[PDB]
């Protein structure tokens, strides 16, 4: 694979590939499945406590 | 040649033709040298005029 010289129009150079970078993603706790999914129609949900001694 | 003049009858009297010539000549000639050469400097990385890489 060959291209245009770096100074010139009339000569060849060789082209050696390519390098890449890509970012770090750790993504730990996500693949614990700690949280499970629960879907809601609505924009806030209510919940109720209760105990005794 | 030339005319051949009248001559009287009872006296004998004639004409006479001269000889012929020779020469003789010589001729040089000319001489013409070229010269030219090939480098490895006129190959390498040169790129073909009417196309790309």
């Amino acid at each position: 694979m060959l291209t245009n010289s770096e100074k010139s129009r009339f000569f060849l150079a060789d082209l050696t590939g390519e390098v890449q970078s890509i970012p770090n993603t750790y993504g730990y706790i996500s693949n614990l499945g700690l949280f499970r999914s629960a879907p809601i129609t609505q924009t806030t949900f209510l919940m109720d406590l209760t105990d005794w001694d | 040649v030339s005319l051949l003049d009248a001559v009287d009858r009872d006296s004998r009297k004639a004409e006479t033709s001269a000889p012929e010539r020779v020469r003789q000549i010589s001729f040089p000639m000319m001489y013409f040298k070229e010269v030219e050469s090939i480098t490895p400097d006129e190959i390498q990385g040169v790129r073909q005029p009417g196309t790309a890489n």
